[PDB]
């Protein structure tokens, strides 16, 4: 209740009572008014996080070794015009088999939760997270950080939230970057440091 | 109280607790009857200190490079009228260290962080001194009072320790606020009708004030 | 004076249709309770009896109104900027149609982009938005993209004030009565600074651009606007006045003004229109009368005229105590105020209507022959419609606001304790009208048919001479010179004077004689509008109570019957005198339409040689044929039709697939007007019957549509089709010729 | 929001809904494969 806020001085809204990682009491909009949307949107959330850091870890590391000299990659926008070893749209279909199959079976955990934590072949292996969208166990959590007591756990998902979220802005950035200045993204960063009061829009 | 085109409907609410109240309100856009929206007495007195305060900031700003430009003490390059330094490219320009768009979305984030600050305290008294803020919160209490805050910030020498010479100052204030206001419209219309700066407008009405004057301006 | 946050905003109410009755909001047992929930969707005072919700509820409406206006303006503008032809029109408009819509090609529909001119194929528009943006000073396209951000802008600012005024601070009921500062801001603000506000852009911009225009230099080589205003050599080369500025205005030297504020009259020979000189001095002096006429009512200062006092002081010895108690109404009644406005707004927009044709206002407009018939056409339903809808609200408001013992009137009772007499009267006069306007066809018809063309009325046989027209025509054509000594030609070139404009080969305008012919038709005009005068009078006079049904005023406005008794009293309410005074008002709008039509393509309209002999459209057969009957049928409908019914395979097809849409769409509403509920009711009991046998009967159960939403579809239905059958034979008749 | 969600779901917005996209599908259907009169399969 005491929580810093968005908007300092303001009245958070009725249903963000901070219990979740991450909540400063942003929702204008009342998005999340129900539960069912609340869980819902938390789920969708913590997933575009993990995309958004694989991605922006990937847009940005390659480019910038590629600047310094050390790999010759081409550029990430045209990336998918490159002709690899097979047509693109083999290369789709079997994503969407396998991606089908890792997604399917986290639909299932979000509807009826805990119910796709054994494995189908051998059944002696397990998953150990007791919480929808941290799934635990020797395959996500091999070291074991993923579980401790509240204070341990609500700092950890917090960080994760508070990075994904940033990760999210950067890659729209990098995109729009690129469609405007037409180069990029590092050789933007060196213009901006160039010339930080005219190398702007 | 001495009364300035005072009637029968403005003194039934103008009963001298404002500072500087001379009953003047021929329109009774004042009036306490059925008060909403941004036509409110609080609302209004403290728009009309606000805009004394930012006038009394523009009237001697929009001057003081013009007269030490004359007085050969700034460089020249530098001794430009108010409206061509940048305000109106299309009247003029000079080239700073940042294009001039850039520094407006500067100046729009610092003045956006201070007035928002100034609204939240005003819709809720004492909120600011609230939540941290790099330690910034203990001095940004407020006072109760919006116009006037007070505070080790606000108030650093500690003038008007006496409520007798707060009165006085607060009427100086709000004096010099209203005059302000004046001259800017002055500068405004000026500016339009003459083509130069004040400066040197008014030393033209020095020179010759009947060759030199509105008669022979417009 | 207004309220804080009286209604929370919220998607509450969103979610339980008709929750403004209560009726409604209990759910749907029948489908009847789908049709009652749009029927009373805008009747705010079924919802509440507080009268400052009321005026609440309506102040916020019309801020929708003029958000989706603005809307509408901003796509205009847009499409003009960007699907249209405009800039090669601007380079020869005599030779190019205006077009500013285009078709995707999908279904074989791309034949409708049919050619236009200037390298362009669309859809050719009639509005008339080219002559308005050529006589504003536009140029090019950035302008007109600039005007559809602002109109955008504009609407947005509309909507948000309407939402704020509603849900943020409504006013109080005290600020709507204060007539007397509404009156004084909509006089002196709303017209005469808008007056003013066009006089100075017609002096800064429009006059120089169209001199230059008119001159024939290239639009592209034309100085910008803003050129005009920084350069003052530019505008004292054009004119030489501009150079001493404003001293002329404030030392009362007006005369020095005369280059670009004239009275000349008549039409501009290259353009073949109005003199723009002539409209800025006129919007100049416009703008001073409306100022002027802004200070008349009393305010917080004292001085000025009390609206109750000036009314109470008119009466006389044949109408008692007058006008007093007149005030009271006024400001108490929304439906009042609502039907005088109606009746004038309509009666202007008829006005507007008959005086644009003649002096055509804006360059190159005379000679564009189906935009004009378009506008006289569009404007002159529109006046139908509002007049109608003004006796519908006279009608609503006897029905409910009546009260006289509180709001008592001398003037409302004098009236309603003789109105046998006046319908008696007025029955008389239409019977008589009717017999010897229509009667004089029937003897022609039957005198042409005996061979006996010596015994018709007729310019040749018995002259029928409308003299007192002539006269007029006489007095307006001489005006310039004796009483009018200021005046350089006549107001119109109808008048008489004996001038001829043509503007490219064509013919702009040019006196129009009067004969028998215009005599029958006039008082035909004359005949209709009183029928239709009687209908809806009646229908306001009777709306409390009559000998038949004396407590009609507890059955309300709008019911059906009152049963078979009394010999039967089928359509006594006073919706039901609306819906029969609909069907006389098409009629005589589409007789005084077709009359326009014809005497336009006979008389006037045409082209033009080098020796300087005219060739009118139809050949001037309106004198001789249009005495008839028959005369109407053969040389007007089945001449003239031949455009619409040829038009298949060409870019005018959908103008022929709208004749016979619209003919099948008005002959369907016969069925709704000629039947009754109960054989519907009856026959849907078998059609259920069969559901049920398949489980497949709704909760909903069905219902037949009521006595009067079988009435108001028939009418709906029947207007519909038959204005669009006339739109599209117009359309199709004047874009071929 | 729950009440956002059920106005949505009213008759005459979810009919029109539905006739878009069916209007759409169908004008794409005779874009890709015009001026059909047979089924030649
Ligand atoms: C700033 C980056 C960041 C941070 C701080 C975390 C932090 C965490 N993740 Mg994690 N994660 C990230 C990025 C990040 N992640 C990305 C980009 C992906 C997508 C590849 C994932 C996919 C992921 C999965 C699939 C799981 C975690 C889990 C966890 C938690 C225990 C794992 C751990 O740290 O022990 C090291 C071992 C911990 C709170 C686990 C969890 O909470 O369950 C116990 C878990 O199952 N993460
Ligand atoms: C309210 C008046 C109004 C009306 C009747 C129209 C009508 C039309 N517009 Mg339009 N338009 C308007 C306002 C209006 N517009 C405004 C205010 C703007 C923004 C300034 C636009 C911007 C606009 C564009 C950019 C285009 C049209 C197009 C069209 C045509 C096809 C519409 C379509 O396929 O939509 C389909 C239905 C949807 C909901 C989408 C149609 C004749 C199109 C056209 O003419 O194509 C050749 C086109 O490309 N309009
Ligand atoms: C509300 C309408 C309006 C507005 C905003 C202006 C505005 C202006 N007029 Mg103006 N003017 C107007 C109506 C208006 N006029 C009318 C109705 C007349 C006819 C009597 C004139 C006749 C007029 C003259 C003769 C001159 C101006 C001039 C000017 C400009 C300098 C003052 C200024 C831009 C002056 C100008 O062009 O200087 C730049 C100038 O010489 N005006
Ligand atoms: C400024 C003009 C104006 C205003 C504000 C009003 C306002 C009002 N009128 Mg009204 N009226 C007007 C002009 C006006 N009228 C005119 C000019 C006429 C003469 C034709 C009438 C005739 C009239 C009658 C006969 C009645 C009213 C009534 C009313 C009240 C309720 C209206 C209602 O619920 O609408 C509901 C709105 C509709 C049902 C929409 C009708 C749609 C039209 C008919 C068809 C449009 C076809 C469309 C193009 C097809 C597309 C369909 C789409 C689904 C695909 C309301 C106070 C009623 C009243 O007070 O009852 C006590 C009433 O009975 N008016
Ligand atoms: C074409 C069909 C038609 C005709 C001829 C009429 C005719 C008439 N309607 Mg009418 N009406 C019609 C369709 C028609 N209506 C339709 C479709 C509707 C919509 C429901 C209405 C709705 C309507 C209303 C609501 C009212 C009328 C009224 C009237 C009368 C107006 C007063 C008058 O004397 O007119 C002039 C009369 C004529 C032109 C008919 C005479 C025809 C010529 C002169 C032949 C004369 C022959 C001569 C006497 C010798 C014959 C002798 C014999 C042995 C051969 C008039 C009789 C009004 C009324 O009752 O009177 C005020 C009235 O209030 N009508
Ligand atoms: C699922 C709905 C449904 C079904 C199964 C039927 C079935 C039938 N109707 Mg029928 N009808 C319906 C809706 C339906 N109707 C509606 C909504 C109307 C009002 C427009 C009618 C009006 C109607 C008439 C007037 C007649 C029938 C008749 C018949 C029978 C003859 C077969 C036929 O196609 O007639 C033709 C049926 C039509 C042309 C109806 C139009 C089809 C509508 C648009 C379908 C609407 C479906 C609905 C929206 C379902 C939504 C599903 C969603 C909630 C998941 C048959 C048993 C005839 C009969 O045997 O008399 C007893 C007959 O004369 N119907
Ligand atoms: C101008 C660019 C453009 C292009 C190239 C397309 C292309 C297409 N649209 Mg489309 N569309 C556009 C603009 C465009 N659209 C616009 C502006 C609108 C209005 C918002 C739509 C609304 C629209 C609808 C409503 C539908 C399409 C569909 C389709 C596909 C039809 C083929 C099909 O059914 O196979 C199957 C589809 C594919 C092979 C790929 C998708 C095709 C890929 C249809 C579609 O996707 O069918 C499933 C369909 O139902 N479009
Ligand atoms: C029950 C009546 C009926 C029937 C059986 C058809 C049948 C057909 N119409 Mg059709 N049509 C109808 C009424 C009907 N129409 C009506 C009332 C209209 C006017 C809105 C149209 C307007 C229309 C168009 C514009 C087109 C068709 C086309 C077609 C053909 C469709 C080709 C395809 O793949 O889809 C098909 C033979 C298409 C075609 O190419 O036909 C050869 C086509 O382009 N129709
Ligand atoms: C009859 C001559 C026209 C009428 C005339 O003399 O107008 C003037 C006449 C007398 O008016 P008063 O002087 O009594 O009242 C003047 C009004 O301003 C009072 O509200 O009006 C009547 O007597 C009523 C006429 C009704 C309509 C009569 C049939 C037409
Ligand atoms: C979602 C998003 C934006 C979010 C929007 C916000 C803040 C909305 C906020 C609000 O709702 C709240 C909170 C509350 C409401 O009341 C109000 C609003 C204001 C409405 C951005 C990115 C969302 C999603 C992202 C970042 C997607 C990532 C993409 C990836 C992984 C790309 C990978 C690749 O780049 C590689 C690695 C290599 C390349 O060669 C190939 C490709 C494939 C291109
Ligand atoms: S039900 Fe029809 S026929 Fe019978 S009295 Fe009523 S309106 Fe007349």
């Amino acid at each position: 209740p005491d929580r810093p806020i968005w908007f300092p001085g303001s009245t958070p809204p009725e249903w963000l009572d901070g219990s979740l990682p991450g909540d400063f009491g942003f929702d204008p909009l009342g998005l999340s008014s129900d539960p069912d949307s609340l869980k819902w949107n938390v789920q969708a959330e913590i997933v575009h996080c993990r995309w958004a850091m694989l991605g922006a870890a990937g847009i940005f590391i390659p480019e910038f070794l590629t600047k310094i000299g050390i790999l010759n990659t081409p550029s990430w926008y045209t990336a998918g015009e490159q002709e690899y070893f097979t047509d693109k749209t083999t290369l789709f279909v079997v994503e969407l088999i396998l991606i089908g199959w890792a997604e399917g079976r986290r639909w299932a955990d979000i509807i009826k939760p805990g119910s796709v934590n054994t494995d189908p072949v051998f059944p002696n292996n397990k998953l150990t997270g007791t919480d929808v969208g941290y799934p635990g166990g020797l395959w996500f959590d091999p070291l074991g950080w993923g579980s401790g007591s509240p204070a341990k756990l609500k700092e950890l998902r917090t960080k994760e939230i508070k990075n994904g979220r940033l990760a999210m802005l950067a890659v729209m950035g990098a995109w729009f970057q690129h469609i405007y200045t037409g180069t990029g993204p590092i050789d933007n960063l060196f213009a901006h440091l160039a010339d930080p009061g005219h190398a702007t829009i | 109280r001495p009364l300035w085109f005072a009637s029968s409907q403005s003194l039934s609410y103008l009963d001298g607790s404002l500072p500087g109240d001379y009953g003047f309100d021929p329109l009774g856009l004042s009036d306490p009857e059925g008060t909403g929206g941004f036509i409110e007495p609080r609302w209004l007195a403290y728009g009309e200190i606000i805009n004394g305060r930012f006038a009394m900031l523009g009237a001697a700003g929009a001057i003081a490079p013009e007269i030490l430009g004359k007085a050969g003490l700034i460089p020249a390059e530098t001794a430009l009228p108010w409206f061509q330094t940048g305000v109106i490219p299309p009247a003029g320009t000079y080239t700073y260290w940042a294009d001039n768009y850039t520094l407006f979305v500067l100046e729009m984030a610092l003045m956006g962080f201070a007035e928002h600050r100034r609204l939240q305290d005003w819709y809720n008294p004492g909120s600011m001194g609230k939540q941290y803020f790099l330690g910034l919160e203990k001095g940004l209490a407020g006072s109760g009072n919006p116009a006037y805050p007070g505070g080790p910030f606000f108030n650093p020498l500690g003038f008007g320790k006496d409520e007798k010479s707060l009165k006085e100052l607060k009427l100086k204030e709000v004096k010099n606020g209203r005059l302000a206001m004046l001259a800017i419209l002055g500068y405004f219309i000026q500016g339009l009708v003459t083509g130069v700066g004040p400066y040197q407008n008014l030393l033209d009405h020095l020179a010759d004030p009947v060759n030199n004057n509105v008669l022979t301006s417009l | 004076l207004v309220d804080r946050d009286p209604i929370k905003t919220s998607f509450e109410e969103w979610a339980k249709p008709g929750h403004f009755s209560r009726t409604i909001a209990k759910g749907p047992d029948t489908t009847t309770w789908i049709w009652n929930l749009h029927a009373d969707a805008h009747d705010f005072d079924s919802h509440t009896s507080d009268l400052e919700e009321i005026s609440r509820k309506v102040f916020s409406a019309h801020f929708g109104q003029l958000s989706i206006i603005f809307l509408w303006l901003s796509g205009m503008y847009f499409h003009g900027a960007r699907f249209s032809n405009y800039e090669a029109w601007l380079s020869d408009p005599t030779h190019i149609g205006p077009s500013a819509q285009v078709v995707w090609p999908i279904v074989g529909q791309e034949i409708l982009n049919g050619d236009v001119g200037g390298g362009f194929r669309g859809i050719q528009i009639t509005s008339g938005f080219f002559q308005i943006w050529r006589a504003s000073g536009i140029t090019s396209e950035l302008q007109l993209y600039c005007t559809a951000i602002g109109a955008l802008v504009f609407a947005a600012l509309m909507l948000f004030a309407g939402w704020f005024h509603y849900h943020k601070a409504a006013p109080k009921l005290a600020w709507f009565q204060d007539v007397e500062s509404m009156l004084n801001h909509h006089l002196a603000g709303l017209l005469g600074l808008g007056s003013l506000s066009w006089a100075g852009h017609q002096v800064h911009v429009s006059l120089p651009i169209n001199q230059f225009l008119n001159a024939g230099v290239d639009p592209k080589e034309i100085p910008l606007p803003h050129e005009f205003i920084l350069n003052r050599d530019l505008l004292a080369q054009l004119y030489p006045s501009f150079a001493e500025g404003a001293t002329p205005f404030f030392t009362l030297n007006w005369s020095k003004y005369s280059e670009f504020l004239t009275f000349r009259g008549g039409l501009d020979p290259v353009t073949g229109g109005l003199w723009l000189t002539d409209i800025a001095h006129h919007h100049l002096a416009i703008a001073i009368l409306f100022l002027i006429a802004g200070h008349m009512y009393r305010t917080n200062w004292g001085i000025g005229h009390g609206i109750k006092d000036i009314l109470e002081a008119h009466k006389g010895p044949f109408t008692g105590q007058g006008h007093k108690g007149l005030y009271e109404i006024l400001t108490t009644s929304w439906h009042a105020q609502l039907s005088l406005n109606l009746a004038m707004l309509g009666s202007l927009t008829i006005i507007v209507a008959h005086h644009m044709y003649s002096m055509p206002p804006y360059p190159y407009l005379a000679t564009d022959y189906a935009t004009q018939l378009s506008l006289f056409t569009h404007h002159m339903w529109i006046g139908g419609f509002l007049i109608v809808g003004a006796a519908a609200h006279a009608a609503i408001f006897m029905v409910r606001d009546y009260d006289p013992t509180n709001r008592y009137n001398d003037l409302l009772d004098r009236v309603l304790r003789h109105r046998d007499a006046i319908i008696s009267h007025l029955n008389w006069v239409c019977i008589f009208l009717g017999f010897h306007s229509f009667g004089l066809y029937i003897h022609n018809d039957t005198m042409s048919a005996l061979g006996r063309p010596q015994d018709m009325f007729s310019d040749t046989a018995i002259q029928l001479q409308p003299v007192f027209a002539q006269w007029i025509q006489n007095t307006h054509a001489l005006a310039p010179g004796v009483t009018a000594p200021g005046e350089t030609a006549s107001t119109s070139l109808t008048w008489g004077g004996g001038e001829l404009v043509a503007v490219g080969g064509k013919v702009a305008l040019l006196p129009i004689p009067l004969g028998t012919a215009d005599f029958l038709v006039h008082h035909i005009h004359a005949f209709t509008i009183h029928v239709t005068v009687l209908i809806l009078l009646k229908g306001v006079l009777f709306a409390r109570s009559s000998r038949l049904i004396p407590d009609k005023a507890n059955l309300g406005f709008r019911f059906p019957c009152d049963g078979p008794g009394r010999g039967g009293t089928c359509q006594v309410s006073a919706w039901d005198h609306v819906f029969l005074g609909l069907f006389w008002m098409y009629n005589a709008i589409s007789v005084v339409i077709f009359h326009f039509s014809w005497k336009m393509q006979s008389d006037v309209w045409g082209s033009i040689s080098d020796q300087g002999v005219v060739t009118h459209i139809t050949g001037g057969n309106f004198a001789q044929s249009s005495i008839t009957i028959n005369g109407w049928l053969r040389d007007f409908l089945w001449a003239q039709a031949s455009q619409v019914i040829q038009s298949y395979g060409s870019s005018l097809s959908a103008y022929g697939l709208f004749f016979l849409g619209a003919h099948f769409v008005w002959a369907f509403s016969l069925m709704f007007l000629f039947s009754g509920r109960g054989y519907w009711q009856e026959l849907i009991e078998s059609i259920v019957w069969a559901h049920n046998k398949l489980k497949v009967a709704p909760a909903t159960q069905p219902r037949a549509l009521s006595i009067i939403q079988g009435r108001a579809v028939g009418v709906t239905h029947y207007l519909l089709g038959g204005i669009a059958t006339t739109w599209a034979f117009f359309l199709a008749r004047i874009i071929a010729v | 929001m729950r009440d956002l969600k059920t106005y949505l779901s009213v008759a005459p917005v979810l009919s029109t809904l539905w006739f878009g996209s069916l209007a759409g599908l169908l004008i794409e259907i005779n874009r890709l494969f015009p001026d059909a009169l047979t089924f030649p399969f």
